[PDB]
């Protein structure tokens, strides 16, 4: 059991950058895999970002095509929270992100693109994020 | 003074329920239980762990079952046989655990006639069905050989050209590959269904 809350959200012009924070708490030493999702208004939630926590940062990372270059996620595992790099910002990114964490090891797992909702045990509450064309 | 080749273990994971590493231990001339550990690499943990599920043929090992609380997918299992009398007689392999999934025979097979040229094969298989590709294999009463059929992440295969007259077979398997691992192996033939007179 884990316990996540997202944080760092907000309204930024096209363009910008952002960085979301998810502090864990609980059983932190189990859950060998993070992510973050992400909700646009009136669509269906899909993965951004996944991580193993306890690699070597050696292919560690999975991406999402829509975000590939743009968004770099991280882990500080000393401090026990997950990041969500954000650059060059578009309106398609404007969601609610949603960081999750699993402990099942045996799980199976997608290995070409961004992680599965069926993948993340844990999840937190969200942070909502809001790419305009203009300034906000 | 040179040490005896150990036997080759096979390790395989079902449907990631549980996983069988077996290997045959008849080749020794003084018959030796063999131990068997292992760990994972890339990770923090650097700990062996022993065998806790043996697995004995004639009051020998033959083999180990992990649980699937001890399995870690997509990372490298490294698993140690050894000879409990001779340390120095000791074998490494280095595995990757998603490439030796087998996920069970698909089941509830189900036949749905839409139309009179039209039928469906319908099946389910205790497992994510994302993961699974699926081949279907059919034929006739009066048919040689199979008919196979390669279907994706849809457990859907509609019959090209239905003969009502003619008495129809259909067998479904499953393997996992390619989304979520690169397994080689099928699963084992589902049971047959059959349609038509
Ligand atoms: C994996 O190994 C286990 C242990 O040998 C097998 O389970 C045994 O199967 C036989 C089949 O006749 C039963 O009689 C035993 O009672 C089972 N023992 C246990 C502890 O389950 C299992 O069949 C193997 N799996 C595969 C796919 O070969
Ligand atoms: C292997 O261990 C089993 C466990 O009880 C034992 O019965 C058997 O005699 C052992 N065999 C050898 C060769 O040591
Ligand atoms: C087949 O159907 C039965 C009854 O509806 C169900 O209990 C079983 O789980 C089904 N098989 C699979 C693989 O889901």
């Amino acid at each position: 059991q884990v316990q996540l809350q997202e944080s760092g959200g907000g309204s930024v012009q096209a363009g910008g950058s952002l960085r979301l924070s998810c502090a864990a708490s609980g059983y932190t030493y189990r859950d060998y895999y993070m992510g973050w999702f992400r909700q646009a208004p009136g669509r269906e939630r899909e993965g951004v970002a996944s991580i193993y926590t306890r690699g070597s940062r050696e292919g560690s990372t999975r991406y999402s095509s829509s975000v590939e270059g743009r968004f770099t996620i991280t882990l500080d595992t000393a401090k026990n929270t997950l990041y969500l790099q954000m650059n060059s910002l578009k309106p398609e990114d404007t969601a609610m992100y949603y960081c999750a964490a699993d402990d099942r090891t045996w799980l199976p797992r997608v290995q070409l693109g961004g992680p599965r909702e069926n993948e993340y045990n844990y999840w937190g509450q969200g942070t909502q994020v809001t790419v305009s064309s203009g300034a906000p | 003074a040179d040490p005896l080749p150990l036997p080759e273990v096979q390790c395989f994971v079902f449907n990631v329920e549980y996983m069988n590493c077996t290997w045959n231990s008849s080749s020794e001339p003084q018959p030796t239980n063999l131990t068997l550990h292992y760990w994972y690499k890339n990770s923090d943990n650097d700990k062996v762990q022993k065998c806790s599920h043996y697995l004995f043929s004639e009051e020998i090992t033959s083999g180990c079952q992990l649980q699937k609380k001890e399995i870690h997918l997509y990372q490298t299992f490294v698993v140690q046989l050894q000879d409990p009398r001779e340390p120095r007689r000791q074998a490494t392999q280095m595995l990757k655990l998603q490439n030796l999934v087998i996920p069970w025979a698909p089941e509830n097979l189900t036949l749905h006639k839409l139309s009179e040229s039209q039928l469906e094969l319908n099946w389910n298989n205790r497992f994510l069905n994302h993961c699974l590709e699926h081949l279907v294999q059919y034929r006739t009463d009066w048919d040689h050989s199979w008919t196979e059929q390669s279907v994706d992440y849809r457990h859907k295969f509609s019959l090209p050209s239905v003969d009502g007259q003619k008495r129809y077979t259909f067998r479904v398997r499953s393997r996992f590959n390619p989304l979520c691992g690169s397994a080689q192996h099928w699963s084992e033939w589902s049971h047959p269904i059959h349609w038509g007179s």
